[PDB]
RNA sequence: GUUUGACCUCAAAUCAGGUAGGAGUACCCGCUGAACUCAAUAAGCGGAGGAAAAGAAACCAACCGGGAUUGCCUUAGUAACGCGAGUGAAGCGGCAAAAGCUCAAAUUUGAAAUCUGGUACCUCGGUGCCCGAGUUGUAAUUUGGAGAGGG
RNA sequence: GUUCUUUGUAAAGUGCCUUCGAAGAGUCGAGUUGUUUAUGCAGCUCUAAGUGGGUGGUUCCAUCUAAAGCUAA
RNA sequence: AUGGUGAA
């Protein structure tokens, strides 16, 4: 799949297609509002890999965030505001500057249909899991809280 | 009261679709609010908006390819709009009398850019069927013979249609779209006129037709002043038009035979050359006798003589 | 500028036609001889014979743009039927029969009826006669009257007889007549017209189609079509 | 300045070559969802009343056809020059010349798209025709891959 | 063929189908965080449920191996630190309960087999039809305990 | 228990023979600067490997497969 | 110190 190569050639982002790229893109992203939706993923095979999917009721935003509280998770609550009914699953880098860095998420409408009438991703149309981003309950959230493996009053009647 | 561009934009529909929706409600002065308000209710634009989105469609389908899917893509009356101007039948042969004008000159008219073949052979079509419908009544009491055409008026329940039949002759040919979409409605209204004069003939509708006659003749001799020429039998020259004297005689009650028939009571022969070799008559002894009922003799009449004065009778 | 494809077809259509006009003389030529010794065949015959028969005749389009060719071009100059949807009535002889082949595939023939030429001739007709450019239509008798009636006919009924009973005012009537310019199926363009168009010439291939064998049958349709 | 291994795009095959390419295959495009689904509801109606041959279409989609290269079964691959994601196509010409497989670019990826029904297709590949694809592949060689064989450079 | 439509993007709707604000806040999840080492305490900020969170090992283990997460006893007032005031755990051991697993990941290509919306019937939905999303990837088949093709 | 349906060259498992046979990157890691009860997190330059890599103690051994996610008790 | 209150 084309997958198999777009991760080996993610991978040397030094190299000079994507040093390329990147700049190239910099200026089309400084040119656009702070949150703005974006129609496809600039990085498919990342977003895949996330377990975002193409199918209807699932939308990709970006934001730019001042470089210099953890980036990923700042961006993520962000977007979540202005996105109060959607639900940041994931998010994940895409493009860095000297003076901004850009982080690329993903967003899920749990009251579209077509997420609620499919048993892989029902789950996240419960309550509990709102404002995931909020709690820092996300991939970002969760290393950020140090929830590691491994070493990394009371008085009874009698 | 609104602009006719206010309204326009108020209703968001091309100038186009808004003559037509005009022509099929009817709204004049500039022009009050109310009217429009009603017009903005009608279904017809949920059906123009759907034939706008059909074309667009069609044009994107084109565009990409694959003729298939604009092939498949193609899978209204406005019988409404009939109640509304019309509240009853009587009404509707009211309106005959000016509506129908349209569709009798178009069903003359020659096939161009213009005019699709179907606008005409339906055209054509509907009079085969007027006119097979008045020479069972026998309505007919006026046969004016007029320059601009032969100005009929059947007399249809008491409202005397002044309908006029252009001559055969080509008609050589302003904006026809206005007329087609008068020519569109006129055929709506004349389906469903027909229908109920057909019902209350007692003749089952649609009754059986000929088509080797009209291949002949092509006209009234298919499909399937009352007690003038009971059982006559008339001979038509090559100078006068049968479509013309063969109805008002069926309407009468007698026969004609065609002098072209291969392109007894033979009481008479219409003829109007000079040199004649049958009681031979004057076409204009038919007319005279029809419009009020004389049943003069031949003697005024006979062929080569001076005609006579022949008055509007109105 | 002109792509080179369209001067490849153009070339390949002519060579084709001209074998085909050539392969068709050669073999009437020998027929008219009746020695019908060493040929296809002698008969001629008709499906869907040189007897007498009024037929309607209309100049379609087509072939590919092939060069205007010496025989079939002076035929239809003969007929005056260059102009396209332009038509014609001929009287058929055994003289005329071989015409139809020469010229078949740029025109389709068949039997009128009485009432289409009637209708055809009472609803167009031209007279390009007195400078004389006017294309004045057959609005009245009195030019019939005047200019023709020499031999009896009067009136437009007199000129649909003679044409329909092949009188001998025929051949006059049919050359006053400036035989008709008949309007175009489609005659439009644009989003309807583009697929009304295509729809329709699915059925030229199937209806107006040429087997190109020497032998071949008299191609006749009935004119009810139009 | 664009890096050698991009600006490879935009360089694209000539007009004509171009024409023929899409004449060639509009001869095989996929059967659409209505003319599956009536064909489909035929053979049921017969069945159900009272064995084919291997069909051929084009193939598009990028997984797939990727999937058929290495494996040395796309004899043509033709891509689209406008694709947003250019990483997605970058490396395409280059695993084609490896594999030793024919391709070639286009311009407008709506336009690839449109010969296979989709509203966009990206990449499309052909698997099997009848003998033109092989004089269509020796032109596009000729006029692109050989004659722009030194795509590697300039910047 | 200077006409055109596609694709991509940017806007508008008294358009149709949808959702967030606020309140409560004992418990819970993150940011920030003051003073008599005090204290990762209090207040403040944002977000949720009946529990919240965590949860099926890049874990602990140096054993004759255990084997999702969390609570109790014990380990233990021990290891360790500031040796000084004070801070201060964790494996193993016993108790109550135990459950599994899903995608990226290799061709469905002999058939995008997937699904949202509108409409006509019987209605926590199902059927036919139409459109749209989809190929820059929607279903089944594989998640390391491996797994797939075949006989 | 009672029933109307059960199906279409439809689905699954298991032992035998054979051929194939993937792993979450500005991420681990590293240096520094702030926080932390000398673990972790955060800002930042660098930032890689797949008979590879993470944690440990003895002459290199034991275990696991991270940088995605759901889950009552 | 925290969070508010008001004034010339």
């Amino acid at each position: 799949g084309a997958y198999k190569y777009l991760e080996e050639l993610q991978r040397k982002k030094q190299s000079d297609v994507l040093r390329f790229l990147q700049r190239v893109r910099v200026w089309e992203y400084r040119q656009k509002n702070v949150i703005h939706r974006a129609a496809r993923p600039t990085r498919p095979d990342k977003a895949r890999r996330l377990g975002y999917k193409a199918k209807q009721g699932f939308v990709i935003y970006r934001v730019r965030v001042r470089r210099g509280r953890s980036l990923r998770a700042t961006a993520e609550e962000r977007v979540g505001r202005r996105a109060a009914n959607l639900r940041v699953l994931n998010s994940y880098w895409v493009n860095q500057d000297s003076t901004y860095k850009y982080f690329e998420v993903i967003l899920v409408d749990p009251q579209h249909k077509a997420i609620r009438r499919d048993a892989r991703y029902n789950w996240i149309c419960d309550p509990v899991h709102k404002h995931r981003e909020a709690r820092g309950l996300t991939a970002t959230g969760k290393k950020s809280r140090g929830i590691n493996k491994g070493h990394k009053l009371s008085l009874w009647r009698y | 009261f609104i602009t006719r561009s206010q309204a326009v934009r108020k209703l968001q529909v091309s100038l186009a679709d808004f003559r037509r929706l005009c022509i099929f409600k009817g709204i004049y002065p500039f022009y009050y609010a109310k009217d429009i308000q009603y017009l903005m209710h009608e279904p017809v634009l949920a059906k123009f908006r759907e034939h706008k989105t059909f074309a667009r469609k069609l044009t994107r389908a084109l565009g990409r390819g694959e003729v298939s899917s604009a092939k498949r893509l193609e899978e209204y009356t406005l019988d409404h709009i009939i109640k509304e101007r019309y509240p009853s039948f009587p009404d509707a042969i009211r309106d005959i009398d000016d509506a129908l004008n349209m569709l009798f000159l178009f069903s003359n008219l020659p096939s161009t850019n213009q005019v699709s073949s179907k606008i005409i052979n339906d055209a054509q079509k509907i009079c085969n069927q007027w006119l097979a419908y008045v020479a069972k009544e026998r309505l007919v009491r006026k046969v004016f013979v007029s320059i601009k055409g032969v100005y009929y008026q059947a007399n249809i329940k008491g409202e005397e249609v002044r309908w006029l039949v252009p001559f055969k002759f080509p008609e050589n040919i302003v904006d026809f779209r206005i007329m087609l979409t008068f020519l569109e409605f006129y055929s709506t209204l004349l389906h469903f006129v027909l229908y109920k004069l057909y019902t209350d003939s007692g003749l089952i509708y649609p009754p059986k037709l000929d088509l080797k006659k009209d291949k002949i003749i092509s006209g009234l001799s298919s499909y399937i002043v009352a007690s003038l020429f009971s059982a006559f039998v008339f001979y038509v020259s090559r100078e006068v038009p049968i479509d013309i004297l063969e109805f008002l005689i069926l309407s009468c009650g007698g026969n004609v035979i065609s002098e072209a028939a291969m392109d007894s009571k033979v009481t008479h022969q219409i003829v109007d050359r000079p040199v004649l070799k049958r009681t031979y008559i004057q076409p204009q002894w038919i007319f005279d006798c029809i419009n009020k009922g004389e049943l003069v003799p031949a003697n005024k009449y006979l062929p080569g003589e001076a005609l006579p004065p022949h008055l509007s009778p109105w | 500028f002109v792509r080179a494809e369209s001067i490849v077809a153009k070339t390949l259509a002519t060579s084709r036609e001209k074998e085909r006009i050539k392969r068709v003389s050669i073999l009437e030529d020998k027929k008219a001889k009746n020695e019908t010794q060493h040929i296809a065949s002698g008969k001629d015959f008709i499906l869907k014979d040189g007897k007498p028969a009024l037929l309607f005749i209309v100049r379609v389009r087509g072939p590919l743009a092939v060069n205007i060719p010496n025989k079939a071009f002076k035929i239809l100059s003969l007929l005056r039927l260059v102009e396209t949807n332009t038509g014609v009535f001929v009287k058929l002889t055994k003289n005329v029969y071989p015409l139809l082949k020469v010229i078949a595939p740029y025109v389709v023939i068949g039997k009128p009826s009485l009432s289409s030429i009637r209708s055809l001739i009472q609803k167009r007709g031209r007279i390009i006669y007195k400078a004389e450019p006017h294309e004045i239509v057959l609005n009245d008798n009195n030019i019939v009257e005047e200019q023709l009636g020499d031999h009896g006919i009067i009136c437009v009924e007199d000129i649909i007889h003679e044409i329909a009973t092949m009188g001998e005012s025929f051949s006059v009537c049919n050359f006053f007549l400036q035989p008709f310019k008949l309007n175009r199926e489609v005659s439009g363009f644009g989003s309807l017209n583009r697929l009304r168009k295509i729809k329709q010439r699915e059925a030229e291939s199937r209806t107006r189609q040429f087997s190109n064998a020497a032998t071949a049958p008299v191609i006749e349709v009935d004119i009810d079509s139009l | 300045k664009v890096p050698p291994t991009i600006a490879q795009f935009q360089y694209t095959l000539d007009r004509n070559t171009a024409a023929e390419t899409f004449k060639l295959f509009n001869k095989y495009r996929p059967e659409t969802a209505a003319e599956k689904k009536e064909r489909l509801t035929k053979e049921a109606a017969a069945v159900a009343e009272g064995a084919s041959p291997k069909p051929y279409a084009v193939k598009y989609g990028l997984n797939h056809v990727v999937a058929l290269i290495e494996n040395k079964k796309a004899k043509l691959v033709l891509i689209a020059n406008d694709v947003d994601p250019i990483e997605l196509v970058v490396f395409l010409p280059a695993l084609c010349k490896k594999m030793g497989v024919p391709y070639a670019i286009v311009k407008g990826k709506a336009r690839l798209g449109t010969l296979v029904n989709q509203k966009t297709s990206a990449v499309a590949a052909l698997t099997e025709v009848e003998a033109a694809l092989a004089k269509l592949v020796s032109t596009i060689d000729a006029n692109f891959a050989d004659k722009y064989d030194e795509v590697k450079k300039h910047w």
